[PDB]
């Protein structure tokens, strides 16, 4: 089972972490049953 | 799940992800029936001695 847990908030902060607490609500559990060692994250160019 | 109690509206405001209640002794409180996806509270019947 793939736990994703998030939460959305509003900042205003510019360069590192805020500095306070938020708890991070269930969004949606998947049953995947896959082996997962490594990740990757997703970025989008911007093309002109 | 199962038990005995008495199901009455709640004003318990239960995030979407929430289901049931559990106490300090980790008896269900409340319960959210399928279906109808309600909130009802669970209120054990009266007792006492005699
Ligand atoms: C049946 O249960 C689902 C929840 O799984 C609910 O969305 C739906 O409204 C229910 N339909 C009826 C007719 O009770």
């Amino acid at each position: 089972y793939f736990k994703i847990y998030s939460k959305h908030t509003p900042i205003n902060l510019v360069r590192d972490l805020p500095q306070g607490f938020s708890a991070l609500e269930p969004l949606v559990d998947l049953p995947i049953g896959i082996n997962i060692t490594r990740f990757q994250t997703l970025l989008a160019l911007h093309r002109s | 799940l199962t038990g005995t109690g008495v199901l009455t509206e709640s004003n318990k405001k239960f995030l979407p992800f929430q289901q049931f209640g559990r106490d300090i002794a980790d008896t269900t409180d409340a319960v959210r029936d399928p279906q109808t996806l309600e909130i009802l509270d669970i209120t054990p019947c009266s007792f006492g001695g005699v």
